[PDB]
Parts: C-alpha cells; sequence; structure tokens
RNA sequence: CUUGAGUCUCGUAGAGGGGGGUAGAAUUCCAGGUGUAGCGGUGAAAUGCGUAGAGAUCUGGAGGAAUACCGGUGGCGAAGGCGGCCCCCUGGACGAAGACUGACGCUCAGGUGCGAAAGCGUGGGGAGCAAACAGGAUUAGAUACCCUGGUAGUCCACGCCGUAAACGAUGUCGACUUGGAGGUUGUGCCCUUGAGGCGUGGCUUCCGGAGCUAACGCGUUAAGUCGACCGCCUGGGGAGUAC
C-alpha cells in the first residue's frame, strides 16, 4: 500500500506509481491466475491492435514534419 | 601492449564454470534487495552462467535460514 | 578421499556448549587422516515454527577435508541426536583459504537474518574466532 | 474511518503517530491525509502487508 | 550406473588393443556390470520409469551384441553368458 | 574396413527421474490480552461474520498445500512434462582429449513401457479453492454471471480404464545440401585479439536465397531432393453411435 519511505508523512504528494504490495506490483504475476505460456506477450499485440487511425495519423504528422520541404 | 581490463568473471574461459557457492552468506547479502528478492545478471555485474549459479546459492542460503528473505521476520 | 562440509544446529542455550560437540567430530575427522580447514559460526537465527517450545536456534559451520564415510557418519550423528535438533551436510565443497571469514556474517545474522531474541555474546563462543584485523 | 479513529483515542494523550498499512484496499493515504488533520503529528510511513515465498492457494473474487 | 574399477577389469585381460574398452565382448560385459547396478536400482525405484527405459535400451543393445558374437561363433556367444552369469 | 553404428575412459551443463529428508515464508484458522460494535460482500447486496465480546491491533497456539524473486525463444525430460534447501540413488544430455571395436546398422506393422487433467478403489489428510449440496442476490426472465458457505476432489504413499487444444500442428532413420542475424552452452589455444576472441562441438529462435506455396507462407530442421521402412485420410450427417 505505502512502501517504506524516507519521507515525512507523504500523504500530500499523489503518489501511486511504487505505491502498491499486489495492486499493478510484480507478485500479481502468480497471484489468481492459471499458468499461460503465450497469454503475456499476445495480450499486448492484442491491446495495441484496435486503435488504428490514431496510430497512423502520429505516424503521418512525423513522415511529414521530417522532411524539410514545407 | 597486451592485456585490457577485464569484468568480473571475464577475459577469461576457467572462472564461473561451477557454480558461485552459498557459505560467504555476507558476500550474498550483496545480491540482493531489502524485500529479500534476487537481482538479476546485470545488478550482480556477471554474465548468464554465472547469475544461474549466483541465484541457485541465494536460494540455498535462504531457505537455510542464513541469508534474508523478507523485510520481515518472526 | 573428499572436501566436505557440514551445517549443524543446536539450541540457543547450548550456543556455547557446541564446541563439546565439534571436538567430537573434529576427532572424527582427524581420526580418519582427514583435516579441519575452517571452524565457523553462523550464530542465532529465527525460526517459522518452535522446536520444543522456542522460536529461534543456534548454527554453527565446519569445513574440511575428511573420508566421504565420515560425514556421512557425521550426517546421521546429527540425525540421530536430539540435542543437535537439525544438520545440513554437502558433498564435494571446502574451506575458505582466510582467517576469520565468518565475522562478516555473523554481523549479517544479529542484523537482518534472526529476531534478535538472545544476546550476541553466547552464540559467539561457537566456531570461529572473530579476529577483526583478519577480516 | 482515519476521523473517527483519531477521535477514538483523544483521552489516552497521544499525538505522535507512525503509520502502518495492510491490505489492497485505496484505504492507503486519504485515511492517512485526514488522520494527520485531525490533529495528529505523523513521522513514518511503512508498509506491513505480508508477502509469500509462493505460499498457499489465493481466495477467488469473481472467480479470478 | 557403473563402476571405473569393472570396467578396468574387463580390459585388464580382454580387448583387441591398447585401450580397447571396444571389442564385442567387453562391449557386453561393461553393459552387464551397468545393467547390474540398474536393476537393483529399479528393484527398490519401481515407477523410475527413465531407469526403466534405460534399463531395456541396455539389454537390447547387450543382446544385439550377444547377437553379433552368435553370429561370428555360437559357442563363443554362450561362452560370454557363461563368463557374465546372466540366467538360470 | 571404419566412415554408419557401437563402447569405455575423461571434461561438463542441466527445473530430467525415483526414494527419503528439510527451511523459511505465506493463504487459512482459533483463543486471550488491549479495545469496543462493529466485521464481511457485489453490478445490488443479500447470503455470510458479531455484540453471548468479534473485525482490527499485540502476543500464544493449530493445519494442510506450494515455492515469489532469479528467468533467458535458456537448460533439462521417453513423452506426459520438469523451478526453495539436504542426502542417497539414478536416466538422459552436453564436451577439450584418449582411443577402441570392426556394419556390430536403419525402420517398423504387431509387441512392450510411460502417458497433463477429470474421475476413483486403497490408507492417510482436509489449509486453499470449490463440483455436489445447502443458502443468497439481479432482471421482464436467470436453472447463470455475482455472493456466502463447503463436502468430495486436489495432496501424501499405493493401486485402476486412459484420454487431451498429449496445437510444442510437420512419422522415424539416412544422405544431399542457401546465407545471414539472435539466444544458449561445453572447450582448446591466445595479441586470452576489445568486449574474451577464435576455432570447435551440441542445442535453440528468428530472419531468409533457391526450392516448395490453393493460401498463409514455409524454406537445408526445406511446406526441398533422393532412398528405406511405418502410420493417417478418402464427401457431410447417421457415428466410436449401434451390434
Amino acid at each position: 500500500p505505502v512502501i517504506k519511505v524516507r519521507e515525512n508523512e507523504p500523504f500530500d504528494v499523489a503518489l501511486r506509481r511504487f505505491k502498491r504490495s499486489c495492486e499493478k506490483a510484480g507478485v500479481l504475476a502468480e497471484v489468481r491466475r492459471r499458468e499461460f505460456y503465450e497469454k503475456p506477450t499476445t495480450e499486448r499485440k492484442r491491446a495495441k491492435a484496435s486503435a488504428v487511425k490514431r496510430h497512423a495519423k502520429k505516424l503521418a504528422r512525423e513522415n511529414a514534419r521530417r522532411t524539410r520541404l514545407y | 601492449a597486451r592485456y585490457f581490463r577485464r569484468r568480473k568473471f571475464c577475459r577469461f574461459t576457467a572462472e564461473g564454470v561451477q557454480e558461485i557457492d552459498y557459505k560467504d552468506i555476507a558476500t550474498l547479502k550483496n545480491y540482493i534487495t531489502e524485500s529479500g528478492k534476487i537481482v538479476p545478471s546485470r545488478i550482480t555485474g556477471t554474465r548468464a552462467k554465472y547469475q544461474r549459479q549466483l541465484a541457485r546459492a541465494i536460494k540455498r542460503a535462504r531457505y537455510l535460514s542464513l541469508l534474508p528473505y523478507t523485510d520481515r521476520h518472526q | 578421499m573428499r572436501h566436505y562440509e557440514i551445517v549443524f544446529m543446536v539450541h540457543p542455550d547450548q550456543s556455547e556448549q557446541v564446541p563439546g560437540m565439534i571436538e567430537r567430530y573434529t576427532a572424527a575427522i582427524t581420526g580418519a587422516e582427514g583435516k579441519i580447514h575452517r571452524l565457523e559460526d553462523w550464530g542465532r537465527r529465527q525460526l517459522a515454527y518452535p522446536i520444543n517450545k522456542l522460536h529461534k536456534a543456534h548454527y554453527v559451520l565446519m569445513n574440511v577435508e575428511a573420508p566421504q564415510e565420515v560425514i556421512d557418519e557425521l550426517e546421521t550423528t546429527f540425525r540421530f541426536n536430539d540435542a543437535v535438533i537439525r544438520s545440513m551436510v554437502m558433498r564435494t565443497k571446502h574451506a575458505v583459504t582466510e582467517a576469520s571469514p565468518m565475522v562478516k556474517a555473523k554481523d549479517e545474522r544479529r542484523e537482518r537474518r534472526d529476531d534478535f531474541a538472545n544476546e550476541t555474546a553466547d552464540d559467539a563462543e561457537a566456531g570461529d574466532s572473530e579476529e577483526e584485523e583478519e577480516e | 474511518a482515519a476521523e473517527r479513529c483519531a477521535d477514538a483515542v483523544k483521552e489516552y494523550g497521544i499525538k505522535n503517530l507512525e503509520v502502518m498499512v495492510k491490505g489492497p484496499g485505496p484505504g492507503r493515504e486519504s485515511t492517512i491525509r485526514a488522520l494527520n488533520a485531525a490533529g495528529f503529528r505523523i513521522t513514518n510511513i511503512t508498509d506491513v502487508t505480508p508477502i509469500p515465498h509462493n505460499g498457499c492457494r489465493p481466495p477467488k473474487k469473481r472467480r479470478v | 550406473s557403473l563402476s571405473t574399477e569393472a570396467t578396468a577389469k574387463i580390459v585388464s585381460e580382454f580387448g583387441r588393443d591398447a585401450n580397447d574398452t571396444g571389442s564385442t565382448e567387453v562391449q557386453v560385459a561393461l553393459l552387464t556390470a551397468q545393467i547390474n547396478h540398474l536393476q537393483g536400482h529399479f528393484a527398490e525405484h519401481k515407477k523410475d520409469h527413465h531407469s526403466r527405459r534405460g534399463l531395456l535400451r541396455m539389454v537390447s543393445q547387450r543382446r544385439k551384441l550377444l547377437d553379433y558374437l552368435k553370429r561370428k561363433d555360437v559357442a563363443r556367444y554362450t561362452r560370454l553368458i557363461e563368463r557374465l552369469g546372466l540366467r538360470r
């Protein structure tokens, strides 16, 4: 939840970025699921896959930006 | 010129062939965090063969009750 | 013959009564043309469950050359003793050539790898002498 | 919960705390912020969630 | 699983050459001495089907090298069964 | 005959296997002190836990199951699969060097052994989850999602029919042979070329010329070429059902 800290009562510094025990934490990898030989890299390629108009628009911005012809 | 400045178990063939041993629990402390986790090859300063060998000895000492294995104890 | 290594454990009350055990084990190995290359104490260690209604116990380490059947025999002696409360013995192992090697691991025991129920001073009357200018 | 607990101990004359936290729930810093704002002085915040060496099979919620 | 000292005692006075370990008889004597350690293993380790399969591999090959010796001379094959003790 | 194949010595990596042993930590559970009416559970709570002294916090005690990190397309396995620590025994691999045997070889119907899981007989065991059963909630409907509880089961030792997305998709063995890049791992030699390199030998991943390609792609481990031997299919349902 709170980790350990050199800090003076951190509660007004909006830290969450490391401040877990299981919640987006590294020990969640064997907690509450099967072994999955393929899943954990498959589920990256799948998550990324649908937002392709927004993807391609940044790519096009960068190709049009990069050439110094404007 | 000859020779150049080697890295831990580097520039030679006949070192770290067999395992890095557990009895030096003081040296093993170097290769664990403050939550009793193992540190990988890039952090122990060693390459793949030697890290696999470190991680067996680190395991050994903790389950022998000789090295730290969490921030907590009872 | 083989280079060997021996761990064994006794209660905290027996952590300055373990050199009397180490005398007999030494005498088994020297009796066999074997030699003691190191003798070392890992001190008081904390236990996940009480043995004979106490949560802590005392570890010691010997490092030797001995015939392998002596250390077969000695692993069985610990495992038949009720005062010696647990062991491990391991094949093909040797001592350090270092003097006082164990003091730095005594230091690690008293700091993070016990629950410090008992004084450092009784557990230190085991094993390797803490010659702090050698290590 | 932190404010009602700060009030719960008022008579024992404590003012100085350190803090220990466990469990997956989000009651882990908003709690502390309102704890300190109910007249106490915090100095340290430390986790005491027990973590395993693998351990036993976990409880199930939403059949996960 | 094999002692060095049994293998050594075979080639002590058998084998067609300096550092022969390879003569037909000596292959089958070394496989018998291998079998004799593994037979006493799988006797008590009845669910060790690694060792079961390894035992099978040895006795098949040893039977094919006994057969190779019986293909040379049938009396020299039965002399190898004599000198190694196998069967009632 | 030694070249295929076989054999020991010897260097060596390994989550290979079987038998037994073991340490710390955890999920779970209780009492009691302290404390005082709360706790718990979602989508909603109800079911469920309390006030008859809980939950929470401290300290004492109890059980049964499993090893987080490390960790790699890595290493190992007969395949199924194999990851904390010790002994003992043990199968297979990998490799600098010694040689040796003298085609002793290859396949394989049938045969013989193993074969994730579910189940289950036997004896032990019952933490966790949870078939069954029991109880609960939502909605127009809800036997379900969701929830409380939980026996069996799993797990230990032993036995039983064996099956699977046993999809790691490509029968075993041999020869022939494109190139490149990545990972791993044994080892001789050395400016140990810098980084260890380099030779050398095995594994393994991807990429890829040519070949092969309905198509994806595959591609020297060919979705290639040539041979030996061996399995499967032959429209769909009826159906591995019936008899």
